Parts: structure tokens; C-alpha cells; sequence
């Protein structure tokens, strides 16, 4: 325990589980919402996947 | 104004915090470890913010901030999945420590 | 037993396979009943399900024929070894990583294969454009001297099709490839997709030897190691694996001299010239229709193989 | 289409032990609706061990994942090459598989216990390929070492050849093998005669290859090659023999090209399987004919 020739400066993080608050405008922007669309996409013998 | 940096073993260009930190990061690093203050020393992401302020803070919300750590784990890993995370971390806008 | 005849009038009728017309101007339901095939996407109410028929067992049948669905495969990738600026119909190259539990795997488009063989030592223009860094893909096989250095890199990666679909992420990108059967894009406006293969790493072989014409003309990707890195060299054939390897030692016949020749072969594993792989099959007669592959700054040479039937093999080295 | 096949014969532990292997795989004796017990997987056939024969018959007839077993049935549906179906990896062997591997199926080379359900049913081994090929060098070089050992033991070390052989490696996983350390001599063991049909055609290479580069070479010239790689062997294997009886040397040619081509057959793995999206989470994989 003596000191060493050189000084030296931790640098650390942290993390800060906040709870933010979300404000947004009345009609800020214009949503276009489309129909929805089934597919199955795999069909082996023993369960479909749609 | 009065002196030019505080210490010369980092503040340089060729120094020995630009030497064993600043490489340029990468997500496929085979360590992949977290080291928190690269943020400081990158030369692409000094100068990631040489943009104009607007399209500064578009970005910085737009997208997860640059060198972000992973919570939840026990040690800190840099970011990988990138899904269920999400962060908004201001050392990489303001390039400062407390 | 008179249930039994009610079953097999619903197991009986196939589709079918002639029906005497008439007149085309006509349209009868019967030809109409003939041409159509039930779809694969409809919307979401039990109108369009039914009608559609989705939910037969199976094969879709509304309330077998030669028609085989395509299976899917699932791939999740770091947002920075892959290029969203890609077409869709490119075939890629899933790597083996070396770890035991990954999660994310890692993929390769014959672009970005090219800058794997590039570093260390027109398409390399675009490819040098697209990827910035090489080493941000070098680092994707850990360990890429050694495993070329004893033969060893055809191994490790598989060959896994065309891509269909791929969702721009940020972070870790999911892309869906056909591994096996007819390729055809997950689009809500059902289009078709082009295998495109960049066109220098495409170098034909039925017009390289330049009379019965077969179908189904098969495309023969071909990994070739070299003294100036490997290579990654698409083929395009109307003949038999029998037939392939054989013509394409004979197309490499100067190159396993030249690589003799620089480099005697020391040890045993340096024998090994690569190996080639059937990436599957499409149609001889409108094969490979020439295009090209547009970034924001250069424009390559690419050609565009139409309605591909992806299906690939193991491989098969070459020596 | 119809795919089942409802094979009649249980009590609570072989509904155990059944229930255990619900989505492994076994082959069959006929693609008809109703079988007996003994069509059902390797029954007649590993009871003495031997794996050409077993290779052939998990190539000759068909192959079925199971579905379901009851007290007195087991619904099974067999796999065809039309459409794709869904497997696990519940084997006793347990190696780790990943998404677009291809995977074999061999014969049980890990012994009868391990592979089995005692009521017979005697599942083949499912395994991707590229440890397939490994575990099948590595039980080759096994049981040629250990047969000059115990014919010669100042040849090689047991230590020596235990190092290398006790374990296999592919992609991290550094799984580990059960190696019969008493095999007995005069063959009697799994895989016997393999080795015995290796050492034989690694015998007779020599006397093929002289016979072969000296017949081509006065055909003058078709290509390069069939004088360029006569410098690459050694020249003790040139000047060998070059004279001996021609029937003798037409039946040793002969018997090397089959002793060749059953085993390079063999080599190539078998009815390969072609695996989509493997997920680990649950223990199931996307696979089809191939």
C-alpha cells in the first residue's frame, strides 16, 4: 500500500430504472390502418403455422 | 483557457486512453465485453454529433443511444439482442461523466 | 357402408387434368374450375378464410395436386453484417459458428462473401461500397486463416437458398430464407422473386462448351480454394451431378495446376480444390434473364434467374 | 393424404417408456395401414451386430416418426419425400443440433442399451452428419487400433489411442463416445467386418493404381492429369510389383471396386434428412426426406 508513480480516474456507469411520462399532442400525426391478412406460412404433417 | 488539457496520457491522439480504449467498437467483437468509457474516446462517435442539433435530437430518440450496456445481467455486456431494451442514455449526447 | 360411398365422393375427384374445350371466348366454369389455384394470404374474416381455404388439412381445398408448400427458414442477424440495401431474391450463406450456444447466427450474401476472400490481399467497387469494413464480417468466422488454410472452409458453411422476407431492425436483424421448395415471396401483394447472382461470380457452363433439351437446369454454386483466396463461382447446367463434377474439373483445370504450381501442396489436407453444392433447380428454356442491381452510387452487372425451385445438397469436393 | 400407420400389439412402464420417445423415429417393414410388432425398427437385426447389414436395412426399407402409443397401440405415421413433418431429439447419445444441419441416421453404434425399448423396439441413432462422419472415422480408427493392439502391443499405446478417439468435437460441444474397450478378436463385435472391409481396400489401392496410371499413360495424351498426379505419390508405391498373374490381379481389381463402391456407399451417410428450424427451446426440428 503506497502509491504509485501514476494517478488514475475510474469511470463507471450506471443504470437508473426510471418510470418515464409520455405526452403527446392532440392529432399529431395521421395513422393509416390497413386490413389484416392471414397466411400459413408452414404446414408440416403435424400442425400448421399460420 | 488557462492550460490545455489535465492530463497528456489521455487527451492526446496517440495517447494511452486513446491507445487501450478507443478502437472502433464493434457488436461481433469476440470479447464483447462492456467497457463504459469508450463513449468518451471514439473518434467516429466524437464526431457522430457534428450534425446539425435538430437532426441530433431526431436521432438520439429516433435510435437506441450509441454504446449502450445491457441491464438484467450480472456483468455488463454491450448490446447484442437489441429487442427488449430500451434506453435513453445522455453520455452519448452530451460527452460528459459525473 | 352408405356412409362409405358419401366419403369417398369427398376423397374421390381429383382436379382435372383435361377438359374439352369449346371456344376460349366462353370461359366456362369448368375451365375456370380447372385454372384456379386456392390462395395462400386472404384477410381476416371468416369469409375470406373459408373462401380461401386455409384450413384444410394438409393442401387447401375450400368447403396433392402436384403443388409442394415452401418451408421457411428462420434467421436472426446482427443489423451490421448484413445490408438492407440487398435485393430480395439473393442466395445466402449461413456459417457454422464455433460456439456451442449462439442465438444470433450469421448469414453471408455472395457480396459480402466476397470481401471474406478480398482482405489480405466493377463487383469489388460494389462490394467495397456496400460493406464499409471488412473486419466487421472477418470477425463473423473467427478463426478464417486457419480454416482456410487446411480446406476446411467448405464444411462450415451451408448453402441456405434465396431471401424472402427482411424486416429493416436496428440492432439484430430477422431474415426468413427458403431452404427447400418453390420460392415465392410472403407478400400481401403476391409478387414474384428473382434469384440474383452477382454476374462475374456467375460464369454459365452450357454456353461455356458452346441437342435435347431438358427442363429443369440446375444452378451449382462452387466454393474453389486458390492462392489468392477463395472463391465463391455460381454455375448454371442442364446435366447430372455425374456430369457436373466431372465438367467442372475440366473448367478448373488450369487453376489446380496454377494453385500446384505456386504452392506445393506439404501437408495432406492442401488436396482438397473445394466442392460444389446443387442450390436446386428452374427452367432451362427462360433461365437467367440479365439485369441489373442499382445502389445510390454504382450499378453492377447481375443476372436474375426466374422462378427458382430452391433445393440444396450436400457437398461434393471437386480435387 | 393419409398418412397413418396403426401398428396392434402395454403396461405403465412401457407407457413410460414409450411416452419418453413420442417424437423420435424408427423404420418400418411394409407402408401398408395395420403392422405387427415385429416389422417395427432393427428388431431382427441387432440382437449378432454387424453395420452393413443394418445399413442396409435402414436404407432398404422405409421410416417412421411416432406419434402416440396407447396400452395396445402405437400410431405411427411414416415419412414420405411429398411433405415435411417434425422430429426430436430424445436419444440416449444426446448430441445438441442445430437449424440447416443435415441430419443422418445410423444404425446404434452406442450400444443396444442404450438405444432401445424393452417390451422388441430398437430405435436407429438421429444425429447431424458432419459428427456423423466423425463418430464413424472415430469408431474406424478404433477398432483398428485396437486390433493391433491386441495383436501386437508394442505397435501403439491404448493411452495413445484413447486421447484422440474418447471424444469427438463439432461446434464447441466436446461430446464423448463409449468405446468397447474389449472388443474380442475374429471379428464378433459392431463393426467388424467395416474395418475389415477398409483394411482391404486400403490394401489393394496400391496394386489398382500402378495397373491404372500405367494403362492410361499409353492412351498418349486426353488430359494432363494422368501424368501430373504421378508425382504427388511417393515412388516406393510406383515400382511396386508390375507382374503377377492376370486373373489374380483381374480378381483383386474386382474385388476392390465392390469392397469400393458398397463402401463409399456406406460413407455416404444414408437416408440424409434436411432440417429447417431447430429450436432447442422445445426440443423439436423442422425436418423432411432428402
Amino acid at each position: 500500500k503506497i502509491h504509485p508513480g501514476v494517478a488514475m480516474t475510474v469511470v463507471r456507469t450506471d443504470e437508473i430504472l426510471s418510470e418515464n411520462i409520455l405526452f403527446s399532442s392532440r392529432a399529431s400525426t395521421s395513422m393509416f390502418i390497413g386490413t389484416p391478412n392471414v397466411s400459413r406460412r408452414e404446414a408440416r404433417v403435424d400442425a400448421v403455422t399460420f | 483557457e488557462y492550460r490545455s488539457t489535465v492530463n497528456p496520457w489521455a487527451s492526446q491522439l496517440g495517447s494511452l486512453g486513446d491507445i487501450m480504449y478507443n478502437s472502433s467498437y464493434r457488436q461481433t467483437a469476440v470479447p464483447g465485453l462492456y467497457s463504459p468509457c469508450r463513449a468518451f474516446f471514439n473518434k467516429e462517435e466524437l464526431l457522430r454529433n457534428n450534425r446539425g442539433l435538430y437532426n441530433m435530437v431526431n436521432e438520439y430518440s429516433q435510435r437506441l443511444g450509441g454504446h449502450p450496456a445491457t441491464s438484467n445481467t450480472e456483468v455488463q455486456f454491450v448490446v447484442i439482442a437489441g429487442t427488449d431494451v430500451f434506453l435513453e442514455q445522455p453520455c452519448s449526447f452530451l460527452q460528459e461523466a459525473f | 357402408r352408405r356412409r362409405l360411398q358419401r366419403r369417398i365422393a369427398g376423397l374421390l375427384p381429383p382436379p382435372a387434368r383435361r377438359l374439352n374445350i369449346s371456344r376460349g371466348s366462353e370461359f366456362t366454369r369448368d375451365v375456370r374450375g380447372l385454372v384456379e389455384e386456392h390462395a395462400q394470404a386472404s384477410s381476416l374474416s371468416a369469409a375470406a378464410v373459408w373462401r380461401a381455404g386455409l384450413l384444410a388439412p394438409g393442401e387447401v381445398a375450400v368447403a396433392w395436386s402436384g403443388w409442394r408448400p415452401p418451408v421457411f427458414g428462420d434467421f436472426l442477424i446482427h443489423a451490421s453484417s448484413f445490408n438492407n440495401a440487398e435485393a430480395t431474391g439473393t442466395p445466402l450463406f449461413q456459417f457454422k459458428q464455433s460456439d456451442p450456444f449462439s442465438g444470433v447466427d450469421a448469414v453471408f450474401t455472395p457480396l459480402s462473401l466476397f470481401i471474406l476472400m478480398n482482405h489480405g490481399r466493377g463487383l469489388t467497387r460494389m462490394a467495397n461500397l456496400l460493406y464499409d469494413s471488412p473486419a466487421t464480417l472477418a470477425d463473423l468466422v473467427p478463426d478464417f486463416g486457419r480454416l482456410v488454410a487446411d480446406r476446411r472452409f467448405h464444411n462450415f458453411i451451408t448453402p441456405v437458398g434465396p431471401l424472402v422476407e427482411n424486416i429493416k431492425s436496428t440492432y439484430l436483424n430477422k431474415i426468413t430464407t427458403v431452404v427447400h421448395g418453390p420460392v415465392v415471396s410472403k407478400a400481401i401483394p403476391r409478387s414474384t422473386v428473382k434469384v440474383t447472382v452477382p454476374q462475374e461470380a456467375f460464369v454459365d457452363l452450357d454456353a461455356w462448351l458452346s441437342q435435347p433439351c431438358p427442363a429443369d437446369a440446375r444452378l451449382y454454386v462452387a466454393l474453389t480454394y486458390e492462392e489468392a483466396g477463395p472463391r465463391f463461382t455460381f454455375f448454371q447446367s442442364s446435366r447430372g451431378h455425374c456430369q457436373i463434377m466431372n465438367i467442372l474439373r475440366i473448367y478448373y483445370s488450369p487453376s489446380i495446376m496454377h494453385r500446384y504450381a505456386v504452392v506445393q501442396p506439404l501437408h495432406i489436407e492442401e488436396l482438397t480444390f473445394g466442392a460444389v453444392a446443387c442450390l436446386g433447380t428452374f427452367s432451362a428454356t427462360d433461365g437467367w434473364r440479365r439485369s441489373a442491381f442499382n445502389y445510390r452510387g454504382s450499378s453492377l452487372p447481375v443476372v436474375e434467374i426466374d422462378s427458382f425451385y430452391s433445393n440444396v445438397s450436400d457437398w461434393e469436393v471437386i480435387l | 393424404m393419409d398418412l397413418k400407420v396403426v401398428v396392434s400389439l402395454l403396461y405403465t412402464d412401457e407407457i413410460a417408456k414409450m411416452q419418453q420417445r413420442i417424437g423420435c423415429i424408427l423404420p418400418l417393414a411394409s407402408t401398408h395401414g395395420t403392422q405387427n410388432v415385429q416389422g417395427l425398427g432393427l428388431g431382427q437385426v441387432y440382437s449378432v451386430p454387424d453395420y452393413v447389414s443394418m445399413y442396409n436395412y435402414l436404407s432398404d426399407c422405409t421410416l417412421a416418426v411416432l406419434d402416440e402409443v396407447s396400452v395396445d397401440s402405437l400410431i405411427l405415421t411414416k415419412i414420405v419425400p411429398g411433405q415435411t413433418y417434425a422430429i426430436k431429439n430424445k436419444y440416449q447419445p444426446f448430441f445438441q443440433w442445430h437449424g440447416t444441419g443435415s441430419l443422418s441416421v445410423m444404425p446404434p453404434v452406442f450400444g443396444r442399451e442404450h438405444a432401445t425399448v424393452k417390451l422388441d423396439i430398437v430405435f436407429p441413432m438421429v444425429l447431424p452428419t458432419p459428427i456423423a462422419e466423425e463418430v464413424l472415422q472415430k469408431i474406424l480408427l478404433f477398432n483398428v487400433y485396437s486390433r493391433v493392439v491386441m495383436q501386437a502391443p508394442g505397435n501403439a499405446d491404448m493411452l495413445d489411442v484413447h486421447m484422440h478417439l474418447g471424444s469427438v468435437s463439432y461446434l464447441g460441444h466436446h461430446y464423448e463416445l463409449a468405446l468397447p474397450e474389449v472388443p474380442g478378436p475374429l471379428g464378433l463385435a459392431l463393426l467388424d467386418n467395416l474395418s475389415l472391409y477398409f483394411c482391404i481396400m486400403v490394401t489393394l489401392l496400391p496394386r489398382a493404381s500402378m495397373r491404372l496410371v500405367r494403362g492410361l499413360i499409353r492412351h498418349e495424351h486426353h488430359d494432363l492429369l494422368n501424368l501430373f498426379q504421378e508425382m504427388v505419390p511417393d515412388e516406393i508405391a510406383r515400382i511396386d510389383l508390375d507382374d503377377l498373374s492376370v486373373a489374380d490381379d483381374l480378381s483383386r481389381m474386382r474385388v476392390m471396386m465392390t469392397y469400393l463402391q458398397s463402401l463409399a456407399s456406406l460413407f455416404n451417410l444414408g437416408p440424409r434428412l434436411a432440417t429447417a428450424a431447430y429450436s432447442q427451446e422445445t426440443l423439436t426440428a423442422t425436418c423432411w426426406l432428402r
